[PDB]
């Protein structure tokens, strides 16, 4: 139950938790679940029309001051409506703090952009916005990052082929570089990996 | 490697070189060693070995929930202690 | 462009599983696959990368490649 | 637990002043840096004499893969096809089927040097220890097709290394 | 015969620089 | 004004940067950082892999330093499945991770130099990075893109003729260093090269979030080791450069006493590793010797299992940060509770410094431009991805 | 209809000319592991793939042909196919119908179930 | 001494040989098709049939974690010969 | 006083315990007009007043940044000034109603 | 109507008689097992079943034992732990090590509840038992050593197929399912057996050797060999 | 329902388009002097006119103004004179093949669906 184990953390548990409820109370207009694992990590929900005034608050002191937007993890599950799920890492540095602090958005949905009060998602930008198309509010410009020019697809929103339909070749008598239908060779031979027979009854979605 | 070279030469130096040789001489290390045999392994013991306890991933819990989705002493309380002041340095001060 | 930029007789040398032909990112949409899909490489040298002495002497394979050409000879009876 | 890099306040003592106007006027220390250079020309060069020389390497080194066989001179290979299960680029492709004999035996294993990564999972993956990353690094093409390595070309490199792989192996096998 | 490569003795380096005014 | 695309092609660009300028005279305007030249796209190829398979990803992103990638791989699986290494696979973590400190270190110094038209270092230091990829080498049978830090530790134990010799390489390095000393660091044309130029004021670089020797330069004193000793850190003798001007030279010497500081460290570690199994004693994560799997019959179904399907996470998706020397290095897992992950995104530390080199560009002339990729040891590999 | 036909990047060729499949995948034969009946999942209809003239390798048609979706629900997938334009065919979940059992109904002279030695 | 395709090119050691109508032969046209000379078919017979008095052995590959796992090869029955599900080779047991 | 900040944005500004008991009685000012019924506002009173008095308790600059057991209270003077937009900021987003819209259940159903 | 009976926590309208099995297995709770199939019929050998009760003294058998009003079944509990290691470590003290040649070795249900229960290393010191070979039929190889004296097949067989000729042979050490004499087992349905092997005892020979489980896709529809569809 | 992008009702969208066709069709010759396209200025113009047919079913105007959202930005990168001739010849794929929508052909092909 050692050498091999990780020692769990209760005191940092204890202190995040806490201030976790201090935090409940001061914008339950916004924060929903206080999750706080043996990791010592704790995590928040917001609603996406709630995106900038809670970021604000949290970069100025109450007794975590939120600097460094450190990351906007971004991850796409197909099977909610509200498939995206935008998230904030952060870290409070006085406080040597470390949160995660997540939201979700359709298709559609203007996400509020935190480019005037991080400007350090001028990227996070334009990535989150090229791989998905999670249109952001108010950006000075969402000129693709990373894909190419006459780009037109959306990797990482978990469709369409890891190949892409697109693959580029240098070609004679146009004497230039062409897109062209993909036609792999060998294919990624994909296998199913997948265990029947759940290792973990601890966790386990009940039937219901 | 002539000696009067080699004085000249840690002359402009302004350092031994012969006392750092830079190129790796007869030294080195023998190549062929013999076998490890290696460490046993704490773990390698025929009394008891039971799953129950040696395992890590087993213990494993989903986080804590609070305030959730669903279902005036308060005294302001820090995440965590605030920073602490670093020392400075000690033994060499300043570079 | 920039291999169309060198005057002749350019040669090209391809180097590393990534440029042999996509190497460890084959399936992707990121990488261009092989390279001879774009410039007719001349040698491949292969490695993940390969060790700068495997490098060397893929080199010397380029000079004897060059040493084995001869276009004057079939000029002359050309 | 910090330390200030320079931060520190030269001497206004007029010795050490003047000595600094001197260094601003002839220069001083570039020379003795350059000085610096010059021990340079009276130390031997590092080059190897390559190709009638050449560059240490370990035991364990990586390099081109071979099929091997059995001391009986059986191939090792079960076609367990494992090692198709790890090949991180997925190179290596296998089509296992019976022997007339009966035993489990490849009838076309092959990869291509294009997509290896020589990360060298399958020399520790592989329970009978068939393949292996052979010592052999040298073998440039002049073309690509010479890459993609049918089981041939493999069980041919493990024919003419396999005295220098099983020697290898010799020294290295007890760390695995 | 156990064994591996535990430190064997290890004398003593110095990471402070020297830069002599000679 | 002038429009011009620089990189990749300039050995300034590092085959990477195509930062457009429309200069005016030569001063400069507009200075807009394309990137996605590089950009592999590993997030989705990390996705359809086992955990097992991940591990050379990150080989492939820091192509310096290597061995501090795969750590920042270890504690980030070993975290969600709760399991703690043995010591000696820590001390080789820190050992090789400062290593590869110094490789890279080597590498920014001395290419630093290369743009400022020093040439000389480069030729005096590369020789010393070939004794150290011989060591790689000598524990993995790969010069670079070593695998032998894994999330159960380490792939193998070390052989025992290195104990020695890198000593005997540690035994002279420190004149190594000297000889730069006679150089550089007390050079005239150097400091003019590089005195006052991208100076950055705290807040900048607290709200880009700017981390390493680039808060450490302009007096902000965060870090990732005193702060959270993840490992042996806790039990290792070091002490932590700050600049004081921001000056690029601050930062210069800042990775000068870094490279003491390994030369510190590198020492007690070679002072202090245990014997021990370098691998979990689970053959559900860590698998068995060859010896023992071929012949006890549980060690080589498990054997044959990680091999194949692999050890299973409990599910869940979370975030470490990294002591990387350039700075702090993203590890966002998102795992299903299957082998493979279901999303990636890895935080390069270069990629904020990137964000941030635009601020400052404009207004400085096309020399402290290429003074500035230097100033802050941008490797593109990590940064588009 | 809310169609993102347009908003996503896919050609229009792939959109066309293919319905996907939206169903509940199959327990093992092979295996007990019923743990895989459960989440839905949607996969493409296979195409055709010639093999390589060199090396007798897979040469596929269809680059989308290795998709996999996993789905909450099965009104979930079809809002899926729905948002996203491609044609669908639903199918039903397979769990097996209770089978009453009991030790002793094995045996009994006058049930002729009986089995035999043991 | 593989047997040779009408074409005159040897056969792999897995027979698959092109036909003649076969346009694909064009390939070893100006170069030459490689087969192993070394079948391991004719080593497998090759060797003396190892036997023992007694019953039930365990082969190993010849070198311990230097080849296969190891493994309980039966003898219940005379009438064949014992051969290894790994090193192929077999065995009997003689009385 | 010691020379030099160290810090390479922050500035020296002297006398700073007049210029904090601006800040005090300013971001007081600015709480005062926020409802008491707003959960910060009675958090943001703890700190502006517990913090006042602990710049009271001691005088000179030199232990005052142990008094607060923070180096170099010379940023906190800023970070008060980010405490002041703040409670500007509080202003707008008014007294705080508890939630607005939830979540599908799907959602922060983790795992999937 | 429906007996109340507690899984660890939840109460359960579990169904008159019906086994602990089928009670874990309404709440989607599964136990691991082995000669036991859900459309064949119980038998008391192979007891990876076993779990205690909350009364419990000791442990009982979960696939056979009926349900009744006032248990309560912790199936996380570890001694039902310490039981299904106490199976695993003996059905692995004698199987022969491999794997790697087996055809249901890619996917042996003895393997992934290998990987979920029993301890990580074996404690073998000795020799090991291997049955000769033994074959019932051109398309149904039959490797044995690997069948664990589960008797799954018997009962399939004896039963559904309605053909006799295989059965137990011998008791106690070297005793064998293995049918006696040369002849052949015939049926109409011979090959399903294979399917219901939990190991690689009952490989099929026209696929022996073929391929490997994981790289296979899974393309679904119906036959029209028969009308049956 | 839903929170609008830009636009409210079509014609809201309707003038962010004309305002994008004038963007590009006097952009257009720009274009073809910048990166010397080979290609009669008129067969540019027409292409204009085609791709502004493709997108005929929208009807939601926030598709319609995320349409011209992204269109705009892709003549960001026309105007900047970034991309290459290649990039700009991408939209005619004039290297492939021409596809026979009939039936028949379709048939005589391969296996196809
Ligand atoms: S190693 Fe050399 S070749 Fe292999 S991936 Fe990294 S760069 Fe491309
Ligand atoms: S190595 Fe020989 S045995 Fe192991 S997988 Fe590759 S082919 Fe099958
Ligand atoms: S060499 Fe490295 S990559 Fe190529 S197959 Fe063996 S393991 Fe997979
Ligand atoms: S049966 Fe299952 S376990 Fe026994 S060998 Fe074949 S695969 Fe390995
Ligand atoms: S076949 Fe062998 S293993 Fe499968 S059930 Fe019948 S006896 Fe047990
Ligand atoms: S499950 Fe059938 S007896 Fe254990």
């Amino acid at each position: 139950t050692r050498p091999t184990v990780r020692p769990r953390n209760d005191v940092a548990h204890k202190q995040l938790s806490a201030f976790g409820e201090y935090v409940a109370e001061i914008l339950p207009k916004y924060v929903q679940q206080v999750q706080v694992s043996c990791f010592n990590e704790l995590e928040v929900c917001i609603h996406p029309d709630g995106v900038i005034p809670v970021l604000t608050f949290l970069r100025d002191h109450t007794n975590a001051q939120f600097k460094s937007l450190v990351d906007l993890t971004a991850v796409d599950v197909p099977t909610r409506q509200n498939r995206f799920e935008i998230v904030y890492n952060l870290l409070s540095l006085r406080f040597n703090s470390r949160i995660r602090v997540k939201t979700y958005t359709d298709e559609l949905t203007p996400i509020e952009s935190a480019v005037s009060v991080f400007k350090a998602a001028n990227w996070y930008e334009r990535e989150i916005w090229d791989m998905f198309g999670v249109f952001f509010a108010n950006h000075p410009d969402l000129r693709r990052i990373l894909t190419d020019y006459g780009f037109e697809g959306h990797p990482f929103r978990k469709d369409f082929p890891l190949s892409g339909y697109v693959e580029l070749r240098y070609d004679d008598e146009v004497k230039r570089v062409v897109a062209e239908p993909v036609e792999l060779a060998q294919e990624f031979r994909k296998f199913d990996l997948n265990s029947p027979w759940e290792a973990f009854p601890v966790y386990r979605q009940p039937p219901e | 490697a002539t000696r009067l070279i080699q004085r000249l030469r840690n002359w402009a130096s302004g350092h031994d070189l012969q006392g750092k040789l830079q190129l790796r001489y007869q030294e080195i290390s023998k190549r062929t060693q013999p076998p490890p045999k290696l460490p046993v392994g704490p773990s390698h013991k025929l009394s008891n070995n039971y799953y129950c306890t040696r395992d890590g991933r087993r213990e494993s819990v989903p986080p804590s929930i609070i305030m959730s989705s669903q279902k005036t002493e308060k005294k302001a309380v820090t995440p965590a202690p605030p920073i602490k002041r670093w020392e400075l340095s000690s033994d060499q001060p300043y570079l | 462009k920039v291999y169309d930029q060198m005057p002749e007789p350019r040669y090209v040398v391809s180097m590393g599983s990534c440029a042999n032909g996509g190497g460890y990112y084959h399936y992707s949409y990121s990488v261009v696959r092989g390279c001879d899909r774009i410039v007719p490489v001349d040698i491949y040298i292969p490695g993940c990368p390969p060790t700068a002495e495997a490098l060397l002497y893929g080199i010397l394979q380029l000079q004897r490649k060059i040493k084995r050409e001869r276009r004057l000879q079939i000029w002359y009876r050309r | 637990t910090y330390k200030y890099v320079n931060m520190q306040d030269p001497e206004m003592d007029m010795k050490s002043v003047t000595d600094r106007a001197a260094r601003t006027l002839l220069w001083t220390e570039l020379f003795r840096g350059l000085g610096m250079t010059l021990s340079y020309l009276f130390r031997e060069p590092a080059t190897i004499n390559y190709p009638f020389e050449k560059g240490p390497l370990s035991p364990r080194f990586r390099g081109e893969h071979a099929l091997r066989r059995y001391p009986s001179g059986e191939e090792r290979c079960i076609a367990c096809k494992l090692c198709e299960a790890i090949c991180p680029a997925q190179a290596i492709t296998i089509e296992a089927e019976p022997r007339a004999d009966g035993s489990r035996r490849t009838t076309r294993y092959d990869i291509d040097m294009t997509k290896c990564i020589y990360c060298g999972f399958c020399q520790e993956a592989c329970p009978v220890d068939a393949i292996v990353e052979g010592p052999n690094f040298e073998f440039s093409t002049e073309t690509h097709e010479e890459l993609l390595y049918n089981k041939e070309k493999l069980l041919n490199n493990g024919d003419k290394w396999e005295a220098e792989i099983a020697a290898n192996i010799q020294a290295d096998y007890l760390y695995r | 015969k156990q064994d591996m490569p535990p430190p064997g003795g290890y004398g003593p380096i110095d990471y402070k620089r020297n830069l002599p005014r000679r | 004004n002038i429009t011009l695309n620089f990189g990749p092609q300039h050995p300034a660009a590092h085959g990477v940067l195509r930062l457009v300028m429309e200069l005016s005279g030569e001063m400069v305007r507009k200075c807009d950082p394309h990137i996605g030249l590089l950009h592999r796209g590993t997030e989705k190829l990390i996705e359809y892999k086992t955990y097992l398979q991940a591990l050379p990803y990150f080989d492939r992103l820091d192509y310096v330093s290597m061995m501090c990638n795969e750590q920042a791989y270890s504690l980030a699986v070993e975290k969600l499945l709760n399991i703690r290494p043995p010591p000696r696979a820590q001390w080789i973590r820190v050992l090789f991770g400062e290593i590869t400190r110094l490789l890279n270190h080597i590498m920014a110094v001395t290419t630093h130099a290369l743009d400022l038209g020093a040439m000389t270092p480069f030729f005096w230091l590369f020789e010393e990075r070939e004794k150290m990829f011989e060591f790689y080498e000598r524990v993995s049978g790969a010069r670079m893109h070593a695998a032998y830090i894994r999330p159960g530790g380490v792939h193998q134990d070390l052989p025992l003729g290195l104990m020695d010799d890198i000593y005997q390489f540690s035994k002279n390095f420190s004149l190594r260093l000297d000889e730069l000393e006679e150089l550089l660091t007390n050079n005239r044309i150097w400091r003019n090269r590089t005195i006052d130029i991208g100076v950055v004021t705290a807040e900048e670089a607290l709200n880009y979030g700017f981390s390493g020797v680039m808060l450490r330069g302009s007096g902000i004193q965060w870090d990732l080791r005193k702060t959270q000793p993840y490992d042996v850190y806790d039990q290792v003798e070091f002490d932590v450069p700050v600049g004081s001007r921001g000056d690029c030279y601050d930062r210069y010497l800042c990775r000068v006493e870094e490279m003491r500081q390994s030369l510190r460290i590198i020492a007690q570690c070679l002072n202090k590793m245990p014997p021990g199994e370098i691998k979990v004693d689970d053959a559900k994560v860590s698998p068995p010797k060859r010896a023992e799997m071929k012949t006890s019959m549980e060690s080589l179904i498990h054997h044959f299992k990680l091999y194949t399907e692999g050890y299973q996470v409990p599910p869940g998706a979370t975030y470490t940060a990294i002591e990387a020397p350039k700075g702090e290095f993203g590890v966002y897992l998102v795992s299903d509770g299957s082998s493979r992950p279901y999303r990636c995104k890895i935080k390069a530390p270069g990629f904020a410094h990137l964000a941030g080199l635009d601020k400052m560009s404009k207004g400085h002339m096309l020399a402290d431009v290429v003074a500035i990729i230097g100033t802050q040891d941008i490797v593109f590999g990590e940064v588009d991805r | 209809k809310l169609d993102i036909t347009t908003l996503t990047g896919v050609p229009e060729e792939h959109i066309k000319t293919r319905k996907v499949r939206i169903f509940v995948p199959a327990r093992n034969n092979m295996q007990s592991g019923v743990n895989n009946t459960k989440k839905w999942k949607m996969e493409f209809d296979t195409r055709e793939r010639w093999e390589n003239p060199l090396m007798g390798w897979a040469s596929t048609a269809d680059p989308l042909s290795n998709m996999v979706l996993t789905f909450s629900t099965k009104e979930d997938a079809v809002s899926f196919a729905e948002k996203n334009g491609w044609s669908y065919d639903i199918e039903e979940r397979k769990v097996p119908k209770p089978k009453s059992k009991s030790y002793g109904a094995n045996f009994s002279w006058n049930k002729r179930t009986r089995v035999s030695t043991k | 001494g593989v047997r040779v395709s009408p074409t005159g090119e040897k056969v792999t050691h897995t027979g698959q040989v092109y036909d003649d109508k076969d346009y694909r032969r064009i390939r070893f046209v100006g170069r030459q098709k490689e087969v192993n000379e070394n079948f391991a078919i004719d080593l497998i017979a090759e060797q003396p049939v190892s036997e023992v008095e007694t019953r039930v052995i365990a082969c190993d590959g010849g070198g311990g974690a230097l080849g296969h796992p190891k493994v309980y090869i039966n003898l219940d029955k005379e009438t064949k010969t014992g051969t290894c599900g790994y090193c192929g080779l077999q065995f009997r047991q003689h009385h | 006083l010691k020379k030099t900040t160290g810090l390479v944005g922050l500035a020296v500004c002297n006398t700073p315990h007049e210029r904090l008991r601006i800040l005090y009685t300013k971001i007081l000012d600015v709480l005062e007009e926020i409802p008491k019924n707003a959960a910060y506002r009675k958090y943001t009173e703890q700190i502006t007043n517990e913090k006042l008095a602990m710049v009271k308790a001691e005088p000179d600059v030199k232990k005052l940044e142990d008094q607060l057991q923070g180096g170099q209270l010379e940023e906190v003077i800023l970070q008060a000034e980010h405490e002041l937009n703040l409670a500007r900021k509080m202003r707008e987003w008014k007294l705080w109603e508890p939630l607005v819209e939830e979540p599908p259940a799907d959602q922060w159903k983790w795992p999937i | 109507n429906l007996i109340e009976v507690f899984v660890d926590g939840q109460s359960v309208m579990v169904e008159p008689g019906t086994t602990v099995l089928q009670a874990c297995e309404k709440v989607g709770m599964q136990i691991p097992r082995f000669c036991y199939h859900e459309r064949l019929s119980v038998a008391g050998n192979c007891r990876m079943c076993l779990v205690e009760i909350e009364k419990a003294p000791k442990v009982v058998a979960a696939c056979a034992m009926p349900v009744m009003k006032g248990w309560n079944i912790l199936t996380n509990s570890e001694k039902s732990k310490k039981a299904r290691e106490g199976v695993m470590e003996f059905l692995l003290a004698n199987h022969p090590l491999d794997c790697p040649i087996c055809d249901q070795g890619g996917e042996c249900d003895l393997q992934d509840q290998s990987m979920m229960f029993g301890n990580d290393r074996s404690r073998f010191l000795e020799g090991k038992r291997a049955v000769e070979d033994k074959n019932i039929g051109p398309l149904v190889k039959t490797i044995m050593t690997r069948c664990i004296q589960c008797t799954r097949c018997i009962r399939f067989a004896s039963e559904i197929a309605g053909v006799d000729d295989l059965g137990t042979t011998g008791r106690g050490n070297d005793m064998q399912v293995g049918t006696y004499i040369e002849k052949m087992f015939m049926s109409e349905l011979s090959g399903n057996i294979i399917d219901i092997c939990p190991v690689g005892a009952l490989t099929s020979k026209p696929y022996a050797f073929t391929a490997r489980p994981w790289e296979t896709r899974k393309t679904e529809s119906i036959d029209v060999m028969d009308a049956v569809g | 329902f839903v929170k609008p992008i830009f636009s409210r009702d079509m014609n809201e969208a309707k003038r962010r388009v004309r305002e994008l066709y004038r963007a590009w069709y006097r952009e257009v010759p720009n274009t073809v002097h910048q990166f010397q396209l080979d290609i009669t200025v008129k067969m540019g113009r027409d292409k204009v006119r085609e791709m502004f047919m493709k997108n005929a079913h929208v009807t939601d105007p926030r598709v319609v103004d995320l349409l011209v959202i992204k269109g705009k930005i892709e003549l960001e990168e026309t105007i900047k004179v970034w991309k290459q001739r290649t990039h700009v010849m991408r939209f005619f794929h004039e290297t492939e093949a021409p596809r026979p929508k009939d039936f028949l052909s379709k048939f005589y092909v391969g296996h196809d669906p």
